[PDB]
């Protein structure tokens, strides 16, 4: 092999870290390498399981898809967890459909550690997710405000 | 400095080049006499890993072998090894590469003339071979021919007598080879644009071109020009009497391509004159193109920008080129070199990093694509379909649709209305059904995806008389109150019996239609009621009736019922065999040549596949503990796993035989769609024979090409299945034009 071909940074993760995991950091660390579920960010409200699973259907197969709903309202939240059954075809997806526009938007994909009950409510004191609440600028795709 | 040796080497391609090189000899020379092996290594890694720029490395080879001719000597031999071990090993696709650097070597003086004549003499030679098969000595060929534009003027002076020999040898060889393996290959049958034709064909055209014209070609680049005057007094290297390593069963060789061409010089009238289609030029442009796509397949960013920065992009445009390289590398229809998607989200980077030109000629490409649809080849059209509603997918959907206006005046199977309704309902997959209606203009309304909404056949409003309706006004009730599956088979005993068929239509299509809001309640109620489907369909009819009715009820959704049978088959509902028939069977006759149908046969094959392939993986490491315990029974001398070991003996028989029982399903599974492909087709024939009508029917041309695409896309696994298909579904009383789909698939490998 050699060195330079071998990069790639794109499967790597990322400094994000869930921090209600429990266990220390080397625990996602070793847990994240070896994981077949990712997490994609910002996706439209009116955005629906049918599309996300068209689009990441191109890397390969899906197991299961968990749709971010609300804390309160029950309601999407624009985000989603998607589980490969290998982690090979996973990588795939998080190397070049991460970062490709769908319904318009651009979305962010990252590694996740693996999907938890009651994990896919959004932990923003308002409901949703907490970059929302941080949020100032007025968009349609995220309810406004 | 370990570490920095590497760093170093790879960095002198990068972004003065001629001064760099003179720079690299020197630092090498230094830790020369401490470092020598693993620089050998280093140097022999690049050759093959990087022949993007061959050329680079070769004259860093030069300058080295000049200020110390010993350190040449064993690089040499060392790179023999390398390739003696790679042919072994069955790596064919970078033994042309080092067989490449040693060609280019002999300009840098490193090697003598006439050693490389001799070994040329042994490749041609293989042709010579009997009892081999016809893709080796291709290879061998090919392997001599494509060395020969970094070699062409050198050698040709030095010994052209004894490759004038040569290349009698090689003209006539290619004069016999067969060619039935060529009309699965081309992508498109038509002629009058670009002809298509098999490699070696194309390559040694080109060859009789730069032959034609005393060896000059203006695009590569040489740096050992530039130092001409220190290889002069470096010392020649004569090449060992390789010979190409004997024939062996396990061998296995490149399968043959052939390389399209979409583009023409008058494609761009004011950019650079391009090289045309005969051009060896041409041919050098795109072997470089597809080694930076294989070097940096895995970061798109990284490899946008290397091949943009092609060197010589003066000389060539560059824009023409990079487009027509990446749909090379997606149309390659026995498989792409990587993902699909790949290819799709590569001209976005591109397009954006690019904006002046790019965009308008992928634009162009896109429409030249479009008007050659009458012939191209269906399995590509599947991806063209793929990639064309992805692209439109992140860029809003923009499109001159009323360009495609002719479409409309046509036959609605013909290949560009059938393009533009595959589009627009790949397109409906990533949006909803009123966002496409609004976009595409009044006029294409008749090609317009339906609305997809879930048809129940017992409707509130249809009618009281249909048969069961009472019972299934019952399960309505029952689902809603939650109940549980003992009771359900209760409200099913009242259902009269003409196993029972009406049992399976009614309670399929309420429960579909009760979870028909997302894919989620759907997924959700196959697994609340898995108990019931096994029980109702235990017989294979049964499970075939299962499905039927299932795609009576989302005839409108083609994506619902795309995944709702992957959820089927993995729950154990439905094998494989039922969904391969249920294809086939005439409820689909209409839709037939939908493409999602064949989505859905694809995707049951890589599951039979992959799931073969889990349960051969549990066997060999179940194996390897048999032998790692071995091993420490004889290091250590333990009478207390005899036990052990018969635990594990009774446990990889098991896997043993349940291996072949998944490969008799396995195997089972292509008979049958093998099986079932041959009736429908001589259906097709002696009728059209019979009435005197045409063979040539968009209904057949569609359903032949999957018929090759099947065999393409699995090749590996149907090599094991070579003689059950001869003797039993494929025989020459079967019709010539079913049969020669056959013929050039067995003669595609071997
Ligand atoms: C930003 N982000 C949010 N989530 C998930 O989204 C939900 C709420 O996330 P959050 O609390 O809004 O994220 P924050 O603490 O970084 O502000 C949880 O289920 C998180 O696991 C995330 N999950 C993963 N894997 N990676 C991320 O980068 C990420």
């Amino acid at each position: 092999l050699l060195k330079a071909l071998r990069s790639d940074s794109y499967v790597e993760l990322s400094q994000y870290r869930d921090q209600h995991f429990r266990g220390d950091n080397e625990e996602q660390e070793k847990l994240l390498k070896k994981s077949c579920t990712l997490y994609v960010g910002n996706l439209s409200f009116y955005t629906t399981e049918e599309q996300i699973y068209e689009l990441f259907s191109k890397s390969g197969d899906i197991k299961k898809i968990i749709m971010g709903l609300d804390k309160m309202k029950k309601t999407a939240c624009g985000f989603c967890f998607v589980e490969y059954y290998s982690r090979a075809d996973a990588e795939n997806a998080m190397r070049y459909i991460n970062g490709t526009r769908l319904d318009d938007r651009i979305i962010r994909t990252d590694w996740d550690a693996g999907f938890k009950e009651g994990r896919q409510y959004g932990r923003g004191r308002s409901g949703g997710q907490v970059r929302d609440e941080y949020r100032q600028d007025y968009d349609a795709g995220r309810g406004g405000y | 400095t370990e570490d920095h040796l590497e760093s170093l080497i790879c960095k002198v391609g990068e972004k003065s080049l001629e001064s760099n090189l003179e720079g690299l000899a020197g630092v090498l020379e230094a830790d020369l006499p401490n470092y020598k092996s693993k620089i050998l290594r280093l140097l022999c890694t690049v050759a093959r890993l990087l022949p993007e720029k061959l050329t680079i490395y070769t004259t860093l080879v030069g300058l080295l072998n000049a200020r110390n001719y010993n350190f040449g000597g064993e690089f040499v031999e060392a790179m023999i090894r390398q390739l003696k071990e790679s042919l072994k090993a069955n790596n064919y696709n970078e033994a042309v590469y080092l067989v490449r650097f040693l060609s280019d070597l002999v300009n840098c003086h490193v090697i003598a003339a006439p050693s490389m004549v001799a070994m040329f003499e042994n490749f041609v030679s293989v042709t010579q071979e009997e009892d081999v098969p016809q893709v080796r000595r291709d290879w061998y060929v090919y392997a001599f021919l494509s060395s020969l534009p970094w070699v062409g003027k050198e050698l040709y002076e030095k010994k052209d007598a004894e490759m004038d020999r040569i290349f009698a040898n090689t003209e006539s060889y290619l004069k016999r080879r067969q060619k039935t393996h060529v009309p699965m290959l081309q992508v498109w049958t038509a002629d009058k644009p670009h002809p298509q034709e098999e490699y070696l064909d194309c390559l040694w055209a080109q060859i009789q071109k730069l032959k034609k014209d005393r060896w000059q070609e203006r695009h590569i680049l040489r740096p050992y020009l530039a130092f001409d005057s220190i290889l002069c007094e470096a010392l020649q290297h004569n090449l060992p009497p390789f010979t190409p390593p004997p024939h062996t069963e396990d061998s296995v060789y490149p399968m043959p391509r052939v390389i399209f061409r979409m583009f023409d010089y008058t494609d761009d009238p004011e950019g650079p004159v391009m090289p045309g289609s005969h051009s060896v030029e041409r041919f050098v442009i795109e072997e470089n193109l597809h080694c930076i796509i294989k070097s940096h397949w895995k970061e798109r960013k990284t490899c946008a920008a290397q091949l943009v920065s092609y060197p010589g992009k003066n000389k060539i445009p560059l824009n023409y080129h990079i487009v027509e390289v990446i749909f090379a590398e997606l149309f390659q229809l026995p498989a792409p070199p990587h993902i699909d998607v790949m290819y799709t989200t590569l001209l976005i980077e591109l397009c954006k990093l690019q904006p002046g030109s790019l965009p308008q000629v992928l634009a162009q490409a896109t429409e030249m694509l479009y008007m050659r649809l009458d012939t191209m080849n269906t399995t590509c059209v599947d991806r063209f379909i793929n990639w064309f509603s992805h692209h439109l997918s992140n860029f809003q959907f923009r499109w001159s649709w009323e360009d495609w206006s002719d479409c409309l005046s046509q036959d609605p199977e013909s290949p560009k209305p059938k393009f533009v309704r595959e589009v627009l309902e790949k397109c409906m997959r990533l949006s909803y059904h009123q966002r496409i209606l609004d976009i595409v203009p009044p006029t294409f309304s008749a090609l317009c995806p339906a609305n997809p909404t879930c048809i129940y056949k017992y409707g509130d409003e249809s009618s009281n008389s249909l048969p069961g309706h009472s019972v299934a006004l019952c399960l309505a009730v029952a689902f809603k109150s939650k109940a549980t599956n003992d009771e359900i088979f209760s409200i099913l005993k009242d259902v009269p019996n003409p196993f029972n068929p009406l049992k399976i239509e009614v309670f399929v299509q309420t429960l579909l239609h009760l979870a028909a809001k997302s894919f989620s309640h759907s997924f959700s109620a196959l697994a609340k009621f898995h108990e019931v489907f096994k029980t109702l369909a235990e017989s294979d009819e049964g499970k075939l009736h299962v499905l039927r009715v299932m795609f009576e009820v989302w005839r409108n959704h083609p994506q619902m019922i795309a995944v709702l049978v992957d959820k089927m088959i993995r729950t154990q509902i439905v094998d494989c065999a039922a969904v391969a028939n249920w294809i086939f069977s005439s409820e689909l006759s209409r839709d037939f040549t939908r493409l999602f149908v064949w989505e859905i046969l694809h995707s049951t094959i890589r599951k039979m596949n992959k799931h073969v392939l889990k349960i051969q993986k549990e066997l060999e490491e179940a194996k390897e503990k048999l032998a790692r315990q071995h091993k420490r029974r004889s290091d250590d001398d333990d009478r207390s796993s005899d036990r052990k070991d018969g635990v594990l003996e009774e446990q990889i028989e098991r896997l043993q035989e349940k291996v072949e029982s998944a490969q008799s399903e396995q195997k089972n599974l292509f008979l049958v769609i093998f099986q079932r492909f041959i009736m429908i087709l001589t259906e097709h024939l002696v009728r059209c024979e019979t009435d005197g009508t045409s063979v040539l029917t968009p209904w057949y041309k569609n359903c032949i090409e999957r018929l090759q695409q099947i065999f393409l896309q699995h090749h590996q696994i149907i090599q094991q299945y070579m003689v059950t298909l001869e003797n039993l579904l494929f025989t020459a009383e079967l019709d010539p034009h079913i049969l020669a789909v056959f013929q050039q698939f067995c003669a595609l490998q071997a």
